[PDB]
């Protein structure tokens, strides 16, 4: 779960940089 | 999501005439798909 957690937020960051605001899931 | 541009490096870059020399071409796409099953059992000629 901690890996799953640190590589999902470093993709919602190339996520955080038209090209409008993704999305999260059901965590 | 998909988009391409093309543009002179420097004129397209100005944010009040950069839509007068880029070239841009954008793409949305959404499918949406659900496959669902309803079983009904009968066993008598009533329910059928």
């Amino acid at each position: 779960a901690a890996l799953s957690g640190k590589k999902y937020s470093d993709i919602r960051v190339i996520d955080g940089t038209p090209t409008n605001a993704n999305q999260l899931f059901d965590g | 999501v998909s988009q391409a541009e093309s543009k002179v490096p420097l004129l397209g870059d100005i944010p009040l005439l950069g839509r007068l020399f880029r070239s841009t071409k954008d793409t949305h796409t959404k499918r949406n798909l659900m496959v669902f099953l309803r079983p009904t059992v009968v066993r008598d000629s009533a329910g059928l």
